[PDB]
């Protein structure tokens, strides 16, 4: 199951800051994080049906519901040796967030320093120690520093059960936000991260209004006096006990709304901080994907995508 | 605007002004707001012994707008405390913030209050509750029978204040007395643990 792959942060840039924005968020999501290794890209995945992740029984104690998908073209990696014999030669692992961004952070340190040389990652077996391999990891500063991070492989059963969610997109609202590097992106910045200054304020209220051609309000009542935030910049707009949950009716066809967590929020600033071109989906009453999108062209390159799924937190 | 009453300035320091001198009354208690034509004003009195009113006119906002038809004044009131929270955390970036309007839409209606910046504005309902039976202009100053008269200057008032409240001044003692070669005499006696 040969796993061989190079690292390099000198040439494009862009892919190793989306590398590195992808395992700090997976490591500031929860504690254990899936790397699915294909023969065309590189998918992290934070999901609470983890086998580590489901441990900690977060969706029942504290509504640990979020999920979050980053798919790595192979291009990132100058070397992309990824041989097994599934389907696609996809290979399945389970690491610990907290190992590999601590090794990404003194590789980061390190190309800060002034090294300009490449990290390499392999699949080793540890005689120390579902068996658990390690993923040894070698990179030079200007001294062969090498260090280790226990792995558990998934098998095909295993594998196929962590599926990413699939949202109505018919019933489904896109805004296209502003860029972040464009003379809007500051204040849209603070825009988002206003509700902050409220230190007891848990769940915001977004809410979408056609009439750029859109308008978006953030609503906070858990206070003494109502409060809502508007924005009036422009933007854009893209055109078992098991039961379905209750969904309010809407109050008018072109209108969407969902109540979300503060956590979440800021999750999505810094995302938003993170990449350029950002979309908000609002299923009314029902989710908000924030998805992060990365373009680089040649015959145009793979699309970076980042999505994270936010499910409500209370009904309307 | 559709409100019955809506007044819209550009100067946020008459505002916090306004909030800070009434401030004075109690963090935690009820203000009372007068609209009419001529203005706004704000309206406290504590334990029946004391009160304050201040007027902001109409010249202070670059807009204001009295609809109202068969009332010729409105009277609502207010909670200091939640006013002077809903300030501070919107009033911390008082560089930013370019508008501040007041509106109101009758008996049965929220106070609102909108910081409008350049991009992002901010818009906070204030409930308004029952006006205490107390009536506010009890206590007035007879103007048929003035004992006295004066006109001070601010600076030098606010500086005896000050000595006054650093002594921890108990009891005040008001003193004035004329006599003839236009000779004034207005001293203000404090009793305190000084003597």
């Amino acid at each position: 199951m040969k796993l061989k792959l190079i690292v390099n942060g000198c040439e494009a840039p862009d892919d190793y800051k989306l590398l590195r924005t992808t395992i700090n968020t997976v490591a500031s999501l929860r504690k254990t994080a899936i790397l699915r290794f294909n023969s065309e890209r590189l998918t992290i995945i934070s999901t609470p049906k983890s086998s580590l992740n489901s441990s900690n029984n977060g969706t029942i104690l504290r509504g640990d519901t979020g999920q979050l998908w980053c798919t790595i073209p192979h291009d990132v990696f100058r070397l992309y040796t990824v041989i097994s014999a599934r389907e696609l030669n996809t290979i399945t692992m389970e690491c610990n967030c907290d190992s590999l961004l601590s090794v990404f952070k003194r590789y980061d340190r390190v190309m800060n320093q002034g090294s300009s040389s490449n990290m390499t990652i392999k699949l080793q077996s540890m005689p120390e120690w579902n068996p658990i391999c390690a993923l040894g990891i070698t990179f030079e500063e200007i001294i062969m520093h090498s260090f280790k991070v226990p792995v558990k492989l998934l098998f095909r059963a295993q594998d196929t059960r962590i599926q990413e969610p699939m949202i109505n997109y018919i019933q489904l609202m896109m805004y296209k936000l502003p860029p972040i590097s464009g003379e809007f992106g500051s204040a849209f910045h603070g825009f988002i991260r206003r509700v902050e200054r409220y230190s007891n304020v848990n769940h915001i209220h977004l809410m979408g209004v056609k009439k750029d051609d859109v308008e978006l309000k953030i609503i906070v009542n858990e206070l003494d006096w109502h409060l809502e935030i508007c924005w009036n910049g422009p933007l854009d707009s893209v055109i078992d006990i098991s039961v379905m949950v209750e969904k309010a009716e809407q109050e008018s066809s072109s209108t969407h709304e969902v109540i979300i967590r503060c956590k979440d929020w800021k999750v999505c600033s810094k995302l938003y901080a993170a990449f350029e071109e950002v979309v908000l989906a609002i299923s009314h009453d029902e989710s908000c994907v924030f998805h992060c999108s990365l373009d680089r062209g040649s015959k145009p390159r793979e699309r970076g995508q980042i999505i994270y799924y936010i499910a409500r937190s209370k009904g309307l | 605007l559709a409100n019955k009453f809506s007044a819209s300035t550009v100067h946020l320091e008459h505002i916090t002004t306004a909030l800070s001198c009434l401030t004075p009354f109690g963090s935690k208690d009820d203000v009372l707001i007068f609209i009419d034509a001529d203005g706004l004003s704000f309206v406290r009195e504590n334990n029946h012994v004391i009160k304050i009113q201040l007027l902001l006119s109409r010249e202070l906002f670059m807009s204001y707008s009295y609809r109202n038809e068969t009332e010729d004044h409105m009277k609502l009131c207010v909670k200091i405390n939640h006013i002077l929270d809903s300030v501070s955390v919107m009033n911390r970036n008082s560089d930013d913030i370019v508008e501040c309007t007041l509106s109101y839409d009758g008996h049965g209606s929220p106070f609102v209050l909108i910081f409008e910046d350049s991009f992002i504005s901010e818009r906070v309902e204030y409930s308004t509750y029952l006006i205490k039976d107390f009536d506010t202009n009890g206590l007035e100053l007879d103007r048929e029978r003035i004992s006295f008269e004066a006109i001070i200057k601010g600076e030098a008032l606010h500086s005896a204040l000050k000595d006054l409240k650093e002594i921890g001044c108990k009891e005040c003692y008001v003193y004035a007395k004329t006599e003839a070669n236009d000779e004034n005499v207005f001293a203000l006696i404090s009793k305190s643990q000084l003597g």
